[PDB]
């Protein structure tokens, strides 16, 4: 006698899915995600047009931002988006490949679930195959020289990593700009870089060829007076934080005026303080002062009469950027200024644009600077965003190269070699674990097949030909010719990829597959 | 995936639901098992009250919407239609077997081995039942039928007054025995008239030696007491003659319309005169009789009963040796009536029993009939008494047809459980646990009997098991197997000399039906319900 | 006529109420039934806000179930009690209670007194506790290497059914070194668990000091060197910014002379405070209150580091690692109130700036860096780390491990059966059912592993009756072996506590025959 009671507060409005149905649904969702994020892989892949909620159009090629801007609702899709975000935050390049690898690994595991294999054994075999591939990939790792003199391998790697986005017309120019920015902000004594010193500014107008770097700091302001000189040759930067106002404490103060003498003294001091501060600023012999706040009315006229240009409304990171580039020190008041707290300039000329009233001030020609700015030019906002994303990806790639100081042979040879090594190692493992290694090796070959499908050639035929050519000779560098050059050797085509990045991608994909193969229940309201 | 447009269940969800439904069905009818349990009450939506506790009626009037419970309902209905007694015990046994097999299924055991073990245990129990048999004709005989009828009427409303009811049932069965090929003693039931009339109590419900009719006399001028009368069975309407649809009347001569209208009424008069030419007194008609035809029977001093049922007329013609004549035609072309096919009753007295009257017919000269007029309080008591009488008649018929009796109670089930436990040591395969579960499922009848009696159940069960184990081994104590179960005090007694008597055809059939139901239900693990 | 109780009160009898309670307990236990051995799988709970919760521990699953049943809350209570006590067997006690309830359900339906059942449960629990305390067999005098090996084996056994089971040989030494450096009070609040996105699971490290996330910065954060050889950490708690002295102050300045005097005196006080802070010989300035832009630029001109908005727990951990003290006033900055370290770096991990402090030999705390997933994986790793830390802390204070798997349950069942085979009466059936209910642990393990449970249970029973005591189940060889020789140990405080909790839950559930619910 069991009447239908009530246990959960929302039992009548909740679904339950146990058994292998939840795992099958998760595998299907992962396969659908991998198929959706499949065409955006390789040099022949097209871009994706994203539509925002308010109505903004964003066309990009990076898989990380595409997956992030998709506000879905499934748990597997959210897990894949989080995995792609973590991969982009750790490495920076190859965000659309880890998801494809995870989908290919989860697709091949569906046959073992229907045949009669426990998911724990599948996860153990996948982890063993991933460890074997990681241990084998470090044997074919060639170390290249990286320094300030020879920059050919870095330029080649930056050009190879930037052959799929819309910013491919310059190629050599963007790679040179990136390697120059890296050599400027390198810090070889600690083997790390800082992205807070490299500022990227984008504006409408111009073309992609006019994206020349500027060895200095650029601001988006102008002079406070139109009758001031725009360009100067010999100027001394003087960055200050106190405004051009009379002193006033932040506490509660009240001034009392009794007779006419007090009012006269106050009226005299009102201009005496300004005259004293002007004389103190002029005594240091500076030629270009920089204040944090704005100016009033008498201070600007005094600075114009004394022939001393100044910049208004510049109290952000531009102060520290200029202090790092030129070499000056920030001062708190006006007394401590006549010492060695000034910055040497070289060319401070206010540039112009088209018919609009947009005036920007730039500072170039400096000494041993440790911060450079890149001025992006284009014809559309999406073009500027894509150029900024490509520059960030190139910077991350060069940072990984600096941190690793060694590369391998990418393209379509490393995955095939890893699959061959896994298949060879699986022949000496007779303990039911040979089925997972074969699936792991077959899932790793999804990159050359996708590349050949996106190029326009036969995938399986080219894969078999490359495998035969690699097993016949002793050159593990023959990949898939996506540019139709007639040579399948990736060494002559200067195809350089990262090793630690690929290792981290493989490890993250294996961990995600193991985590997915463990969940089999779902309870949603 | 899988576009079905309907709710489905795969796994342990449908099995648990079926187990819960079977448990609820068993617990619903678990308050009227044995002579200790009381009755039930079923009320509809208009105010009609129905008091019953037979088992099949409770499952029929309950509005069951689940298939797992509908299977048990139709099984109980088939069991009640077959034998007539033991409708709740079979359902309880089937529910206990299902609950015991669910635990084995949930223990990572294939249902095929469990089904095979259950079939083997059922076959062993059937083969062991024929060993413990007592011939009713080898002992006293007359004292066994009374005990069986008292046991069958021990869990009804007439539990105390069962001494006279048993004798009445025995007399009715002895008087209703028919004669056929004279090879096997056949005792057909559903042949007595069970009339329900309020008024007197239960001790004033005597047995009438003859057939009773639930009809009154036609006209008030007809007598109501004719001694040594003749019963005439007719099967045609005794009204005015009317032509068929394909036969019309076209009046072309006014000198013949009056003659035709006079003949249309004189034909019936001539037919009545030819029928009553042999000196008939009791005339039974199934159809309606016109008011003009009753005057002849009134003036002739005879009785004419109309609206008589076909079964009652057939039983009257069979008891009195008459022949129901559907027409007056013979082997020639003239309607003649003979006196060789007429009844011969003793005395027909129309006695008034509580406002309404009824015609009573005593025994004749061909065969002997019987009728039991039960008198209750209101309407539910009469229905309960009729149901108890029918159950007692069915039990007596089954006992007389089986020619054997088995002491019922908590003895046969315990003996079968002990025999199955002693037999599980020989089966060294995977069917060892199935026999144990089958033996443990049979011990649910004494548990329920002790629970309904509000007494100690575990101690009594242990004592019965110890007694059965002591009676099985050692041939010097083979007379301890007839202990039974006495719920009046809570101690074993003698259930063979003067205790509980039950036939052997009820236990075997119920056990086989419960096993078949458990087998046909345990093979279900996928439910698909389409949307209307 | 007026009714007794308010309109909307529900009541029932005893037998149907107990049957409903048993059914609810079975339904609740069936949810956390597949989560037990290493072959078990976790669940995924989604609340109303759309946030997923993936955890293998049964405590979080029972907490996220949101059960409003008045009788099903007994399992959650004992689960929380076990998680707060030893923090390990959260589902074992629930499974044992469900098995006891399912075993006593037929005895209750047959018509038995609940007081006798409660007395039998208490007697069986006392006998099991006595047997466990008798067959404990602990070491009397062992070396430090033996204790370290025992702790490592206990950590590996506790981290065998979690998600980090493939890397159980790496976290064991880490948790051992973390527990060994916790003095004697064993403070759990001094262990910082940081979760940084990026990296792999094997890239986790354990520093011997303190490490926190970089807070807010001004325009003077890039003009200072973030590396020092042997610096000095000065713990402060005063605000270093240009602000008023007191909120309830009023200055009645006369003419311009007093105004200029006050303006100069404010900067003089600021410079005097800065000089008094710098003259302490420190290089790293840490304070809970945010630091202004003036002090950030003043400290950058003398090769000094500063950081504001330091949390209280991070500051306490840094003080416990170094050896300084919280100095609110700057008028007493000596040498015994400053920190000391051997190395100080500032690297970038996962795109986020983090500060590292290590090298001090007198460190009494540490910091964990968990890498892997993004949120759910990191939470699972943190839960597994906390469970391993609790297991090691319990094994340190108990120093008495036993065989895992299912040997202790089989031994307890055999002892209970041997004790019941002597006493007659109705006390034999209850103890027999209690002993048979303890055999569900190996059956559940075999069902979760996908092996034959009947044959394994029969072989284990035969081996226990023919004895050859610490014999459990085996998942690799798909047979039976010695759990004590396979380095499978577990603390004895987990079985006794779970047994007592299950006995208390059974005594509280059985002794209930009425349920009254008030409206609203
Ligand atoms: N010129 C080329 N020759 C060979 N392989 C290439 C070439 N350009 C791109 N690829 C391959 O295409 C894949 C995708 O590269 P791309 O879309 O540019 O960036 P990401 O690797 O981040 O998707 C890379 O793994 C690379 O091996
Ligand atoms: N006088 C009696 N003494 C002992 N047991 C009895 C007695 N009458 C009936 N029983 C037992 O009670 C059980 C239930 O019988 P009953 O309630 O009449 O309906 P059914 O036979 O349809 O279950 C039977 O199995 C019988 O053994
Ligand atoms: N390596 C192992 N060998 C044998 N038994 C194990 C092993 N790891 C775990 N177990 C068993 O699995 C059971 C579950 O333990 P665990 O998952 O750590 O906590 P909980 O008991 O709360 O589920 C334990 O009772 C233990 O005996
Ligand atoms: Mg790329
Ligand atoms: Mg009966
Ligand atoms: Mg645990």
């Amino acid at each position: 006698y069991g009447r239908p009671f009530l246990i959960i507060k929302d039992q009548d409005r909740k679904s339950r899915l146990m058994g292998l149905e939840a795992l099958k649904s998760h595998i299907m969702a992962a396969k659908a995600v991998a198929n959706t994020m499949r065409t955006s892989l390789g040099p022949n892949g097209l871009d994706k047009m994203m539509v925002d909620k308010d109505g903004d159009v964003t066309v990009t090629n990076d898989g990380a931002t595409i997956l992030s801007m998709m506000d879905v609702d499934h748990q597997i899709a959210k897990l894949m988006v989080e995995l792609s975000k973590s991969q982009d935050d750790e490495i920076g390049d190859g965000t659309t490949g880890v998801v494809v690898l995870a989908g290919a690994l989860l697709e091949e595991a569906e046959q073992l679930l229907d045949r009669g294999i426990h998911p724990i054994r599948i996860a153990d075999g996948y982890e063993q195959a991933a460890r074997v591939a990681i241990e084998h990939l470090d044997k074919i790792s060639d170390s290249v020289l990286v320094d300030i003199k020879d920059t050919e391998p870095l330029i080649q790697t930056a050009k190879t990593t930037l052959g799929s986005k819309v910013v491919n017309s310059c190629h050599r120019q963007m790679a040179e700009i990136a390697v120059n920015a890296v050599l400027t902000v390198a810090d070889m004594e600690r083997r790390d870089v800082d992205f807070e010193l490299i500022k990227v500014e984008g504006k409408v107008g111009g073309r992609l060829e006019d994206t020349k770097l500027i060895k200095g700091v650029i601001v988006d302001k102008d002079f406070s007076h139109p009758q001031m000189p725009k360009k100067v040759e010999d100027a001394k930067i003087a960055i200050l934080t106190c405004p051009f106002e009379p002193p006033k404490p932040k506490t509660k103060h009240k001034l009392d005026v009794t007779s006419v003498e007090d009012y006269k003294a106050l009226q005299k001091y009102e201009k005496e303080k300004f005259e004293e501060m002007i004389q103190q600023i002029k005594e240091t012999g500076a030629n270009l002062a920089i204040c944090q706040w704005g100016f009033d009315d008498e201070a600007n006229h005094l600075l114009l009469q004394n022939n001393l240009p100044a910049v208004r409304w510049v109290g952000g990171p531009e102060i520290e950027l200029i202090a790092i580039a030129t070499g000056g020190r920030i001062v708190p008041r006006f007394s401590e200024l006549t010492a060695e707290k000034l910055g040497f300039a070289g060319l401070v000329q206010e540039i112009s644009f088209g018919t609009t009233k947009d005036k920007m001030l730039v500072i170039e020609q400096c000494k041993n600077s440790r911060a450079v700015t890149i001025f992006i030019r284009g014809g559309n906002k999406m073009i500027i965003e894509e150029a900024k994303r490509s520059l960030h990806d190139a910077l991350c790639v060069i940072r990984n190269l600096i941190r690793d100081n060694r590369v391998v042979y990418g393209g379509g040879a490393a995955e095939i070699s890893c699959a061959l090594a896994v298949s060879q190692e699986a022949d000496k493992c007779p303990t039911l674990e040979q089925y997972a290694m074969r699936a792991f090796a077959d899932a790793l070959e999804v990159i050359p097949m996708a590349l050949s499908e996106n190029s326009g050639m036969n995938p399986i035929q080219t894969m078999t030909e490359v495998r035969a050519r690699q097993v016949k000779e002793m050159n593990p560098a023959l990949g898939i010719d996506c540019l139709h050059k007639g040579t399948n050797d990736m060494k002559q085509q200067h195809v350089i990829e990262t090793l630690i990045g690929k290792k981290q991608q493989i490890s993250l994909a294996t961990q995600m597959v193991r985590m997915i193969l463990k969940i089999d229940d779902i309870r949603k309201p | 995936p899988l576009s079905v447009f309907g709710d489905r269940s795969t796994g342990e969800t449908i099995r648990s639901q079926n187990v819960m439904a079977a448990a609820s069905i068993a617990n619903i009818v678990k308050s009227s098992l044995g002579p200790v349990g009381l009755d039930k009450m079923l009320v509809d939506d208009i105010g009609d009250v129905t008091i019953t506790n037979d088992g099949a009626t409770i499952l029929k009037l309950l509005e069951v919407e689940h298939p797992a419970a509908k299977v048990l309902c139709e099984l109980a209905d088939l069991q009640d239609k077959e034998v007539g007694d033991g409708t709740t015990s079979v359902v309880i046994i089937a529910a206990e077997l299902l609950k015991n097999a669910d635990e084995l299924v949930k223990q990572k055991i294939h249902p095929t081995s469990v089904i095979s073990g259950y079939r083997l245990a059922c076959k062993e129990a059937v083969r062991y039942i024929n060993e413990n048999l007592i011939v009713n004709t080898d002992e006293l005989g007359r004292d066994c039928l009374i005990n069986a009828a008292k046991t069958s009427m021990s869990s009804k409303i007439i539990g105390i007054n069962g001494d006279f009811f048993a004798n009445m049932v025995v007399d009715a069965v002895l008087a209703i025995k028919y004669t056929d090929i004279r090879g096997q003693p056949r005792y057909p039931v559903n042949s007595v008239n069970i009339l329900k009339a309020h008024g007197r109590s239960q001790m004033e419900s005597m047995l009438i030696s003859g057939y009773a009719l639930n009809c009154v006399v036609g006209s008030q001028g007809m007598p109501k007491r004719i001694v040594n009368a003749k019963i005439a069975c007719l099967d045609f309407s005794l009204q005015k003659t009317k032509m068929k649809l394909g036969v019309q009347v076209v009046i072309t001569d006014p000198e013949k319309l009056d003659q035709i209208r006079q003949r249309e009424s004189d034909i019936t008069k001539e037919r009545i005169q030819k029928i009553l030419a042999t000196g008939a007194n009791v005339i039974l008609t199934t159809g309606g009789i016109d008011d003009m035809c009753l005057k002849y029977f009134v003036e002739a001093g005879a009785m004419a009963v109309r609206r008589v049922l076909k079964r009652d007329l057939k039983r009257i013609a069979k008891a009195s040796g008459a022949t129901i004549l559907s027409t007056l035609a013979n082997l020639e072309g003239e309607e003649t009536f003979e006196a060789a096919m007429l009844g011969q009753a003793e005395e027909v007295v129309q006695e008034r029993i509580c406002d309404d009257e009824l015609i009573l017919i005593k025994n004749t000269k061909a065969r002997t009939s019987a009728s039991i007029i039960l008198r209750g309080a209101n309407d539910f008591m009469c229905d309960e008494m009729e149901r108890s009488l029918h159950d007692a008649l069915c039990v007596v018929k089954r006992v007389l047809e089986s020619k054997s009796v088995v002491p019922g109670g908590g003895a046969v089930e315990a003996a079968l459980s002990i025999y199955l436990e002693n037999y599980a040591t020989s089966m060294g395969s995977r069917e060892q646990l199935a026999i144990a579960e089958f033996a443990r499922s049979l011990l649910v009848i004494p548990n329920t009997l002790a629970v309904n009696a509000a007494q100690d159940s575990t101690d009594l069960v242990a004592k019965l098991r110890a007694f059965h184990n002591e009676a099985q081994v050692n041939p010097e104590r083979k007379n301890l197997k007839w202990i039974g179960l006495d719920l009046s005090n809570g101690k074993p007694r003698d259930n063979k000399q003067a205790g509980v008597f039950e036939p052997t055809i009820v236990k075997v059939k119920s056990l086989k039906f419960a096993t078949e139901a458990a087998i046909t239900i345990l093979r279900i693990d996928d439910l698909i319900k389409l949307h209307p | 006529p007026v009714i007794l109780l308010k309109e909307g009160t529900d009541s029932s009898q005893g037998i149907p109420q107990l049957v409903s309670n048993i059914s609810a307990c079975q339904v609740i236990a069936e949810a956390v039934r597949t989560t037990l051995g290493p072959r078990g799988m976790d669940k995924l709970i989604v609340d109303g806000r759309g946030k997923a919760t993936i955890s293998n521990d049964g405590a979080t699953i029972l907490k996220l179930l949101d059960v409003v049943h008045p009788a099903a809350k007994t399992l959650v209570d004992i689960a929380k009690s076990q998680d707060a006590e030893v923090g390990d067997g959260t589902t074992s006690v629930t499974l044992l209670a469900a098995e006891f309830l399912k075993q006593v359900k037929p005895y209750v339906e047959e018509g038995l007194h609940p007081q006798i059942i409660i007395r039998a449960f208490r007697t069986a629990t006392q006998l099991a506790v006595n047997k466990i305390k008798e067959i404990a067999v602990t070491v009397k005098k062992a070396d430090k290497v033996e204790q370290r090996k025992l702790l490592e084996k206990c950590a590996m056994t506790a981290l065998s059914s979690k998600l980090i089971s493939q890397q159980k040989a790496f976290f064991a030494k880490m948790v051992v070194d973390a527990v060994m450096m916790l003095d004697d009070l064993l403070q759990l609040k001094m262990i910082g668990i940081k979760k940084v996105q990026g990296g792999a699971l094997e890239d986790s490290q354990l520093v011997a000091g303190v490490a926190f996330k970089k807070t807010f910065s001004y325009a003077g954060f890039e003009m200072q060197p973030k590396k020092y050889h042997n610096p000095k950490i000065a713990l402060l708690n005063v605000e270093l910014e240009l602000k008023a002295e007191k909120d309830n102050a009023e200055i009645r300045v006369h003419t311009v002379e007093d105004y200029q005097a006050i303006v100069d005196a404010e900067w003089n006080i600021l410079y005097d405070k800065l000089e008094k802070i710098h003259h302490s010989g420190a290089k790293v300035v840490l304070s809970k209150l945010p630091i202004g832009d003036v002090a950030t630029q003043y400290f950058a001109d003398r090769d000094m580091f500063c950081a504001g908005r330091v949390p209280e727990e991070d500051l306490k951990r840094t003080m416990m690692a170094c050896g300084g003290s919280i100095q609110t006033s700057v008028n007493a900055l000596s040498a015994d109130v400053l920190g000391r370290c051997q190395v100080f770096e500032e690297t970038q991990i996962g795109g986020e700036r983090y500060n590292f402090f290590t090298g001090c030999p007198k460190a009494k705390t540490c910091t964990f860096i968990l890498r892997g997933g993004a949120e759910q994986f990191m939470e699972e790793t943190e839960r597994s780390l906390h469970d391993a830390i609790m297991i090691v802390r319990r094994a340190i204070k108990n120093d008495s491990v036993v065989a895992g798997g299912g040997a202790i349950e089989m031994e307890l069942s055999k002892y209970l059966r041997d004790y019941s085979r002597t006493i007659p009466g109705k006390q034999q059936l209850l103890i027999g059912a209690y002993a048979k209910a303890l055999e569900i642990i190996p059956r559940q393990l075999c069902d979760n592993a996908g092996f034959d449970a009947t044959n394994i249970l029969n072989k284990l029973r035969a081996r226990h009756a023919q004895g050859g005591t610490w014999y459990g189940v085996d998942i690799n060889n798909e047979d039976i072996a010695d759990n004590f020789e396979a380095f499978v140990w577990e603390p004895a405080m987990v079985r006794i506590n779970a047994l007592t909790a299950a006995s208390e839950a059974a005594c509280l559930i059985v002794s209930v025959d009425e349920t009254i619910k008030n409206p609203r």
